[PDB]
RNA sequence: GACAGCAGGACGGUGGCCAUGGAAGUCGGAAUCCGCUAAGGAGUGUGUAACAACUCACCUGCCGAAUCAACUAGCCCUGA
């Protein structure tokens, strides 16, 4: 295989090049399968994201067939995860700040960047006995009525702190929202225009 | 075969005996290497006999002649085809030797055969010797040999087994 | 299949500088200076540019075995100007079991004296290499800093040190108890 | 709001999911026949079970699952009484209510507007898959119906 | 008892390749025996855990 | 724009179907498809008894042009 499938992607990006001449440049640098769906299935009636390796470089040969306008500016942005979103619709700048949505925010090992996490004085409300992660990291916590609360108020992940297993689980326990991070907009592509959106779109 | 020294490139002709019961025979011919005409005449009854119904009895050679170089003065690349017998089970094989003339490519290819695969004179049948250009080239050492412009020197040369005296003040370097 | 030259590259910063009298190399820099021997091995070494240093390490027809003896030089070298720009640290967290691990130094960092080694009562002394210093961390529980400029002997001092910590006689799968090397990294960091 | 994939009969031989439950220490029995109760006679086979509690009660809501309703379109009942004859007989139709099924489905399948949905439960079942009369192969592929009057 | 350590320490012990020939502790992503005593034998087996 | 190396993803139907102490890709018997797809195999292994976490197939980010697999026989080694 991957000959014909090659083919067809072709024919699936020359027919998108062919249908809708506007396009966003996005990047997917912390990305899910359950948050591509959740993207996806609320932007079914709109503009369509594709992705892809160094076949996503072909607006270089559709250029050497020459049958076009300028559309070889963006070969060199196509640099560190670059995706597309075909659109026809927009004619339209409040996209994508409206529906930029809040995605989870499920605790795995890795992340850094940005936040800090604060947990004040609040009940687990979780069965028992949800002391051993507590036990594990060092948590002064207090035994009231079933729920366990906590006496102090300490930070668990700081700024550029690395985020461990032991603390992915606990958080992943007691659904304290961890790093969130969805899509990237960096280019707007409409009609052979050169868009500089620092700050000049939307 | 022996390959005693550097073999030579020999053309024999040879046909049927003419018989009552069929005359004009095909009158077929070969390329021989051999040290020498009597060797060549031998290894083409050799060949023929396993190739086709002849016999050095009821079968004739017509010519056995010396083939001379085409170019001599051309540092030139020849394949030859092996058909050579191991130990376990016989193997066919292609090899690459960079040499100036086709009985010095396929002595080169006799010697190398007796010291890489300890193979014997006796196993080796050479199927086909063709000359081939640059750039068709599969082996890497001739393909390095490839190369204008070509640079090395020759480092750690020691020669003159005692050609000086055993008994010297000397202590001699290299290079 | 007797290769024709195999030739490394090595690129030599402002801030050191390179002298070979033959095959022994002698790196000059901030943090001391570092010479060693390729005595053994007769590949051509050779350098270029005016006050550019560009190092070439040449092999002729050689083996295949040599052919992979020509990049070691050129890793060696690259070794001794990362220990002469910026040295080796070794850190080595105390992974201890129930009975602690005590560990002080005693002459100038060179002589690191183990006591409580598993329980055992035997008070143990290694002695360092010529030319690496070592020292106990501050803000952090026993850990070791192992600081020098020859990766051979700083790495063969933590290599002493680590198999001076050894368990004997028992499972080692339980009892994972020593002093391990943990990390390896360079003295000034941001480089 | 607890949630559960199990069923056969009610049971309760000292057995049962509390664990969420005694946070409130509302469902030690009561629970289990409200669950009994909303059981009755749907059915004798694996379905879904979530419950609803605020603080005095349980609403008891069955999300009906793909594979479960499959199963559950076959023929009851088969509890004890001469079973194992053998484990796949499944003779049945299905040509509407599968249609009407995944018009019940919705926002859990990531799906196109009963597109290939006729695709992914003509292939997800294991019993059946087709009317005696033809073979799943031409069902996979020459279905050229819902996909207009569906949405 | 510090599982940052203890994952140290079976990093530094544990992980390990065992011949099921040679009897040598090797390395995790380990080929070959590299003792001479076995053949250079491809008979591995992983150290075991509890 | 491959092999490596480092980094990210590895879902929805579905806790699929026969089983019941559990099988919710991981003891087992049968099978084996579709959507999103850039990609997910009704799943290559590790684990908890299960539910969970990790990794792999597969895809993608950087690098940059050669690379991988199975046999075969000459020397030498283990077998000795
Ligand atoms: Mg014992
Ligand atoms: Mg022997």
């Amino acid at each position: 295989d991957r000959a014909t499938w090659k083919s067809n992607y072709f024919l699936k990006i020359i027919q998108l090049l062919d249908d809708y001449p506007k396009c966003f440049i996005v990047g997917a640098d912390n990305v899910g399968s359950k948050q591509m769906q959740q993207i996806r299935m609320s932007l079914r009636g709109k503009a369509v994201v594709l992705m892809g390796k160094n076949t996503m470089m072909r607006k270089a040969i559709r250029g050497h067939l020459e049958n076009n306008p300028a559309l070889e500016k963006l070969l060199p942005h196509i640099r560190g995860n670059v995706g597309f979103v075909f659109t026809k619709e927009d004619l339209t700048e409040i996209r994508d700040m409206l529906r930029a949505n809040k995605v989870p925010a499920a605790a795995r090992a890795g992340a850094i960047a940005p936040c800090e996490v604060t947990v004040p004085a609040q009940n687990t409300g979780l069965g028992p006995e949800k002391t051993s992660f507590f036990q594990a990291l060092g948590i002064t916590t207090k035994i009231s009525r079933g729920t366990i609360e906590i006496l102090s108020d300490v930070q668990l992940i700081k700024t550029g702190d690395k985020v461990g297993a032991s603390e992915a689980t606990l958080l992943n326990m007691l659904n304290i929202s961890p790093f969130s991070f969805g899509l990237v907009i960096q280019q707007v592509f409409d009609n052979g225009s050169i868009y500089n959106p620092e700050v000049l779109d939307i | 075969m022996k390959a005693s020294g550097t073999l030579r490139e020999y053309k024999v002709v040879g046909r049927c005996l003419p018989t009552p019961k069929c005359h004009t025979p095909p009158l077929y011919r070969m390329r021989i290497f051999a040290p020498n005409h009597v060797v060549a005449k031998s290894r083409f009854w050799y060949f023929v006999s396993q190739l086709k119904k002849m016999k050095k009895s009821s079968g004739e050679i017509v010519y056995c002649g010396q083939v001379f170089e085409k170019s001599p003065l051309r540092v030139k690349n020849f394949g030859i085809w092996l058909r050579y017998d191991s130990r376990s089970g016989t193997h066919n094989m292609y090899r690459e030797y960079r040499d100036l003339t086709t009985a010095g490519a396929v002595t080169q290819c006799y010697r190398d055969m007796g010291a890489r695969h300890r193979a014997r004179a006796h196993s080796i049948q050479i199927m086909k010797v063709e000359e081939i250009a640059a750039s068709k080239c599969r082996r890497p050492a001739v393909k390095q040999f490839h190369d204008s412009k070509i640079k090395f020197p020759l480092p750690h040369r020691v020669l003159r087994r005692q050609h000086k005296p055993r008994f010297t003040t000397k202590r001699p370097n290299t290079f | 299949m007797k290769t024709i030259l195999s030739n490394q590259t090595v690129d030599i910063p402002e801030n050191v500088d390179i002298t070979l009298k033959g095959r022994t190399v002698i790196v000059k820099g901030p943090r001391g200076t570092l010479r060693r021997d390729f005595n053994h091995i007769n590949v051509e070494l050779s350098l270029l540019g005016k006050k550019k240093k560009r190092l070439r390490v040449d092999k002729w027809w050689g083996n295949r075995k040599e052919l992979a003896t020509v990049r070691t030089i050129c890793s060696h070298v690259q070794n001794m100007i990362k220990g002469v720009t910026l040295g080796f640290r070794y850190k080595m967290r105390s992974v201890y079991a129930h009975f602690p691990i005590n560990v002080v130094i005693q002459e100038n960092g060179s002589l690191v004296e183990i006591r409580n080694f598993l329980g055992e009562k035997y008070i143990r002394r290694v002695r360092m290499r010529p030319g690496v210093a070592c020292s106990v961390s501050q803000a952090q529980k026993d850990e070791l800093i192992l600081e020098g400029n020859d990766i051979e002997l700083v790495s063969n001092s933590a290599a002493l040190i680590q198999q001076a910590t050894t368990v004997k006689n028992k499972d080692i799968r339980k009892f994972l108890d020593g002093i391990y090397v943990s990390e390896k990294g360079t003295v000034q960091q941001a480089d | 709001v607890y949630l559960r994939c199990t069923g056969g009969e009610v049971g309760a031989t000292s057995a049962l999911a509390p664990k969420i439950g005694p946070l409130g220490l509302s469902p030690k029995k009561v629970g289990d026949d409200i669950a009994k109760a909303t059981g009755d006679w749907k059915g004798l086979r694996i379905t879904v079970k979530l419950t609803i509690q605020n603080r005095q009660a349980q609403i008891e809501v069955v999300p009906s699952a793909s594979a479960l309703i499959i199963k559950a379109l076959k023929e009851p009942p088969r509890d004890r009484k001469k079973q194992k004859n053998i484990k796949h007989s499944g003779n049945i139709t299905f040509d509407e209510i599968v249609n009407i099924a995944r018009q019940m489905r919705h926002r859990s399948l990531a799906r196109e507007l009963s597109g290939t949905i006729k695709e992914i439960l003509g292939t997800a079942q294991s019993v059946g898959c087709n009317v005696d009369g033809r073979h799943p192969h031409d069902i996979i592929d020459d279905i050229n119906s819902g996909a207009v009057e569906c949405p | 008892i510090e599982p940052s350590l203890r994952q140290l320490a079976q990093k530094y012990n544990c992980d390990k390749m065992i011949c099921r020939k040679c009897y040598a502790r090797l390395h995790p992503r380990a080929v070959n025996c590299r003792k001479k005593k076995c053949g250079h034998t491809n008979n591995l087996r992983p150290k075991k855990k509890v």
